[PDB]
């Protein structure tokens, strides 16, 4: 079985305070609308 | 996107659809009407000789 | 110079009874810590971050996993 996330798996890449700052980064993430495997 | 306290409010994948690439080159979540050169493209080889 | 407390003391009381109890001169491993002072141009060292500025009481509020802050141009 399968489903998807629609927006999931976003974590803080570093210990840096920023306030109202758009910030691009390149790291290991989970893509939007991506299939994950159901389990029981 | 960070708020005024340091919490991630929103996020954008820069590879999903070309509207997100347009957002990812302009560093914003709203885009004004126009045309925007984003990236390149290149036909990939199929086998090796 | 600012570093956290010395907490992970290795058990040197379990095979004998910080190498100060005895190149042997540069084996240290605790890290020293002086006290801070405000409103004067000093050379600060916060946990490996080095600079030269005027340290002042703040108004911002962090999140309890964060160490320092930056800005638009990514300056501390
Ligand atoms: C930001 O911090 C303030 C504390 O003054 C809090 O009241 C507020 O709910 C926080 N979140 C926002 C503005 O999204």
């Amino acid at each position: 079985a399968y489903t998807n996330s629609f927006t999931r798996g976003v974590y803080y890449p570093d210990k840096v305070f920023r306030s109202s700052v758009l910030h691009s980064t390149q790291d290991l993430f989970l893509p939007f609308f991506s299939n994950v495997t159901w389990f029981h | 996107k960070y708020n005024e306290n340091g919490t991630i409010t929103d996020a954008v994948d820069c590879a999903l659809d070309p509207l997100s690439e347009t957002k990812c080159t302009l560093k914003s979540f709203t885009v004004e009407k126009g045309i925007y050169q984003t990236s390149n493209f290149r036909v990939q080889p199929t086998e090796s000789i | 110079v600012r570093f956290p407390n010395i907490t992970n003391l290795c058990p040197f009381g379990e095979v004998f009874n910080d190498y100060s109890v005895l190149s042997p001169t540069k084996l240290n491993g605790p890290k020293k810590s002086t006290n801070l002072v405000k409103n004067k141009c000093v050379n600060f060292n916060f946990n490996g971050l080095t600079g030269t500025g005027v340290l002042t009481e703040s108004n911002k509020k962090f999140l309890p996993f964060q160490q320092f802050g930056r800005d638009i141009a990514d300056t501390t």
